[PDB]
């Protein structure tokens, strides 16, 4: 009962492909979120060009009435 | 193609490739610092204007930028090779924090952009290099000690045990008590003699206070070493007077149990229903740690204090300086953990912490 | 049917006399796509397949009976 | 010829013990795989009924 | 009948290793990573029937 | 990462347990109590210091029906916690404790002032432990047990939300066990003679008179430290032989077990029969329990039928949807079969019983620290955050604000 997990290797087949692409980076960059009101400075380990976009995931400010 | 190893020891990085039996190069983890910083013995070699540095203290990294470097020359001198097109494994101490392993796992994919990447503890590695399935595992490495119980290849964080005591400290203890006996060790020149010296004579008493009665009465014991002026050493009681400090934190002013006692506390720390197989499945670490009298002491202070209602098998490797290395080769040499190897774009698609969702 | 693997001898000295470089009878691994096995066969069988051009890397159509 | 007859009964006996332990190492093996090619997660992967 | 909305598994077969995989459903997991949970349930030791007996 | 390098930390009623968000299993964990010297003073704290015998040492637990005690204490272990495991400013990390139901607002407000101004910590949150555990589980609506060294307590949570009035602050626990194993040794008379005042466990069979050897280098130590040190031996022993009858006890029954040969730290070893079985049977209901007519304490069963009384009607069948364990003392064997049983039992079948099965060690004990580890790496939360800034602003008065 136990659960398969994605393989993107399998076997030593691939030398080829990435001297073309690559690795976009990645930072632990600062943020702010709107759903905090005070806007407290978090982290995120951003793409480094994604870098500034509003928080995507406080768009749930749905609320009693 | 080519398959690549590192192990990195608390003091000294070995590294090799997979399938070899030995590391590919060998030399102690110091890096150099101008007032170009250089790596290892290259830094040594330039004393007067590159300083001495630990990048891995306590068992630990200090700065990204040091091993950096010491991989830089790594690669560029003793392996020149492009690992860039071979998979790179790594190892550990237990217990290290997330933020170190996910330092790492960047280093490696932006600063050399490696396709294939993985990590695993130095224990367990080490284990499977000794073959056997369930167990307890010693780390009495070369700066830092720890006690892994393994069972099913698969180990606990929290039985764990820790202590920062290792080759390094029991060299300076000995250096002190040399001193003490009328001579002097100062410069690293005196600490590699006082650690050759013990590499050389020191062991491991049997019964440490018999062992005083014959230092101090049967001089066979106390031995000559021409050190590398010459000078002739006695060295009786002290061949083992640093050793049994590692049963008595009290020899160096520091207080806790005993290293055996460290092992009785741990099995406890586990589940009791396979002590029994645990102590039949003893192990030993560290190339710094074979000094003769120690594994047979061993077993009879845990035939001891283990009760001896169960059976108390040790297992003393006598070629255990490179045994997480070795296992470490034959893993990279298994069929079925090809598969499990971590790639460029994988990481290019879910960033480090990646390696805390499959580096297991 | 499947694809071959490998193949190997059961070899045993219990024949009478002679040097004991003698076969009890062959072992082939076989290859199809839904998995991959190996069964017993005779010591007469390999002539069979030396007869055919069998190598790595082939399937080959075994009559059972 | 009975020396002989008897080497023959010695050999079938230790060739049911060896096919004993063929089908014990058969039966113990039976190795598993948890993993799946990353491609074979996105398209017309399967379908139930 | 026991109403789980959640718990709706199904059979199927893999690709590669086709054979009868057990009631299993696709679930995405950290990092967007989707996974394969292949459940147990009274037919588990017997997840080879076919054609409908 | 939508995850912070904060930390959770998860203090029970026999151990306490901490470790980074999102993980498996807690870093670390060390004895709740902390040995004491009186002359700043000299702290013993985990094994080397505790266990390892050494003189005069006063061990205070600073935790009571799970209420801050020694705040002294708390601090220098918060202390210990960092500069021996974790190594790190958490002044530069966000944390997270649970609570007790009922700690004081007085002592909260305490404790957030002491973290906010002292620790430096850049973030906070409180929540229950009992909660935790319910996200441990999954779940949003059920009915938590917990035999803990201190209390077996039973509180019913619903949408997340603990039911205040459910509460049962029940003695039986470990330290009953304790007592369980007191009253045996006197009844069959063993004294305890503790493992660091042996040099040499010399060879002994069943019966044999206690033969060891003293190391003479033994500085003295107080009653409470020996006596706790003590107790920590006999719940070894009590794990050795943890079980509980399954049904009606019979001394019979229980002594058809085979006498297990338990060893003790002399060397010494006889072997123990249906009494393992006799004691565990008060748990499930204390008027039984022979010698002691203890009726104040609710039996297994009887608890149960509490509990499920108290509440209202129309979510009874959601409790009985779950029923959850933890606590150092849930280590007993036969705990979870007959606790059903003694559910089918009593509990009608009026209303669907489902239990949650979870019985590993890990599981059992630190299904807390995993639903705080849960709860801290959800991406949602991060509005739920506590700002440091937010407490410089409004004092720690802000918990009452923003906590009801």
């Amino acid at each position: 009962p136990l659960l398969p997990s994605d393989t993107g290797q399998g076997y030593r087949t691939v030398k080829a492909k990435l001297g073309s692409k690559k690795v976009r980076p990645w930072k632990w960059m600062p943020f702010t979120n709107p759903a905090r009101k005070d806007g407290a400075m978090f982290f995120h380990w951003r793409r480094a060009a994604e870098e500034g976009k509003d928080y995507p995931f406080a768009r749930f400010n749905k609320t009693v009435q | 193609i080519a398959a690549l190893v590192v192990d990195n020891g608390s003091g000294m990085c070995k590294a090799g490739f997979a399938g070899d039996d030995a590391p590919r190069a060998v030399f102690p983890s110091i890096v150099g610092r101008p007032r170009d910083s250089y790596v290892g013995d290259e830094a040594q070699s330039k004393r007067g204007i590159l300083t001495l540095k630990y990048p891995i203290e306590h068992g630990i990294v200090t700065n990204w930028d040091d091993m950096e470097k010491i991989w830089h020359h790594t690669f560029y001198n003793e392996l020149r090779v492009a690992p860039e097109e071979h998979p790179v494994l790594l190892t550990e101490a237990p217990l290290n924090p997330k933020a170190n392993r996910e330092k790492m796992t960047q280093i490696m994919f932006e600063t050399f952009n490696t396709p294939a990447m993985y990590v695993a503890i130095q224990a367990v590695l080490s284990l499977y290099a000794s073959g056997r399935t369930t167990g307890i595992v010693m780390d009495s490495g070369d700066g830092v000690t720890h006690t892994v119980p393994i069972y099913e290849g698969y180990a606990l964080p929290h039985a764990i045990l820790r202590l920062d005591l290792a080759g390094r400290d029991l060299t300076d203890y000995l250096m002190k008590i040399l001193t003490e006996r009328g001579y002097s060790f100062t410069t690293t020149a005196e600490r590699e003699i006082v650690r050759d010296i013990k590499e050389k004579l020191c062991y491991v008493a049997l019964d440490f206070e018999q062992e005083m009665a014959t230092a101090a009465s049967s001089s066979s014991l106390e031995k000559s070493y021409e050190l590398p002026d010459g000078q002739v050493i006695t060295i009786g009681n002290e061949r083992f007077r640093c050793p049994e400090a590692l049963f008595q934190p009290s020899f160096l002013g520091m207080e806790s149990c005993g290293i055996h006692e460290t092992t009785f506390n741990s099995i406890m720390k586990c589940d009791v229903d396979i002590r029994k197989d645990l102590y039949a499945n003893t192990v030993l670490s560290g190339g710094t740690t074979m000094y003769p009298g120690i594994a047979d002491r061993m077993q009879k202070e845990i035939t001891a204090l283990a009760p001896s209602t169960m059976k108390i098998k040790i297992i003393a490797p006598p070629e255990r300086k490179y045994s997480v290395w070795i296992g470490g080769s034959i893993l990279a040499s298994l069929s079925t953990f090809q598969q499990m190897w971590i790639s460029k774009q994988e990481y290019d698609e879910s960033g480090p912490s990646i390696v805390h969702r499959k580096c297991f | 049917e499947g694809e071959v693997t490998e193949l190997t001898p059961c070899e045993t000295e219990n024949p009478m006399g002679g040097y004991g470089k003698t076969i009890s009878h062959v072992i082939i691994g076989l290859k199809t796509a839904k998995g991959t096995k190996q069964l017993k066969l005779d010591p007469s069988i390999f002539e069979s397949l030396q007869k055919e051009r069998v190598e790595a890397g082939d399937v080959i159509y075994i009559e059972a009976n | 010829a009975v020396m002989t007859a008897v080497r023959a009964w010695e050999f079938w006996n230790l060739k049911t013990l060896q096919e004993r332990e063929a089908r014990l190492r058969l039966e113990q093996e039976e190795a598993e795989l948890l993993t799946y090619t990353r491609e074979d997660a996105y398209s017309m992967e399967y379908v139930y009924e | 009948g026991l109403g789980d909305v959640r718990y709706r598994y199904c059979l199927t077969t893999l690709t590669v290793p086709q054979r009868c995989i057990g009631f299993a459903r696709r679930r995405v997991g950290r990092g967007g990573r989707v996974l394969l949970d292949r459940a147990h349930s009274d037919y588990d030791s017997v997840f080879h029937h076919l054609d409908l007996e | 990462g939508d995850e912070v390098g904060a930390l959770v930390f998860d203090i029970g009623s026999y151990t306490v347990r901490a470790g980074y968000a999102g993980e498996d299993c807690p870093k670390v964990d060390f004895p709740t109590a902390i040995g004491m010297v009186v002359e700043g003073p000299t702290y013993y704290i985990d094994t080397n210091a505790l266990r390892v015998p050494r003189e005069n040492m006063e061990a205070i637990s600073p935790l009571k029906n799970g209420m801050v005690e020694d705040w002294d204490s708390f601090q220098a272990i918060l202390d210990h916690t960092y500069k021996m495991h974790v190594k790190s400013e958490a002044s530069l990390h966000p944390v997270l404790m649970s609570e007790a139901p009922w700690n004081t607002r007085a002592k909260r407000e305490k404790l957030t002032e002491l973290m906010f101004e002292h620790y430096n910590i850049p973030a906070f949150f409180l929540c229950k432990t009992a909660v935790l555990t319910a996200f441990a589980n999954g779940r949003s609506t059920g009915l938590i047990l917990d035999s803990g060294a201190t209390h077996t307590t039973a509180i019913p949570v619903h949408d997340g939300y603990v039911l205040q009035q459910g509460i049962v602050k029940s003695p039986l626990a470990g330290d009953f066990i304790t007592m369980q194993c007191r009253e045996l040794f006197q009844e069959m008379n063993i004294e305890l003679v503790p493992p660091y005042m042996i040099a040499s466990k010399e060879a002994v069979r069943e019966g044999s008179p206690a033969n060891w050897k003293r190391k003479e280098k033994l500085p003295q130590v107080t009653r409470s430290w020996h006596n706790y040190m003590c107790n920590c031996v006999i719940q070894d022993f009590q794990a050795s032989v943890l079980q509980v009858s399954d049904s009606t006890y019979d001394e019979q029954v229980a002594a058809q077990m085979p006498t297990v040969h338990y060893e003790f730290p002399n060397g010494y070893n006889c072997d123990f029969g249906a009494e393992r079985l006799k004691i565990p049977e008060g748990l499930f209901d204390p008027s039984n329990v022979k010698g002691l007519s203890g009726n104040t304490m609710l039996g297994v069963s009887h608890v149960v039928t509490t509990s499920v009384g108290m509440c209202d009607i129309d979510i009874r069948p959601g409790l009985y949807g779950s029923v959850i364990v933890a606590g150092g003392n849930t280590l007993i064997q036969s705990f979870t079969d007959r606790l059903n049983r003694e559910l089918s039992q009593k509990t009608p079948p009026s209303m669907r019983l489902k239990l949650i099965a979870n019985n590993t060690t890990v599981e059992r004990r630190f299904s807390s620290w995993i639903g705080g580890s849960i709860l801290a790496s959800l991406g949602t939360f991060q509005q739920m955050w506590i700002s440091k800034q937010e407490y410089e602003e409004g004092g720690k008065q802000c918990v009452e604000r923003k906590c009801p």
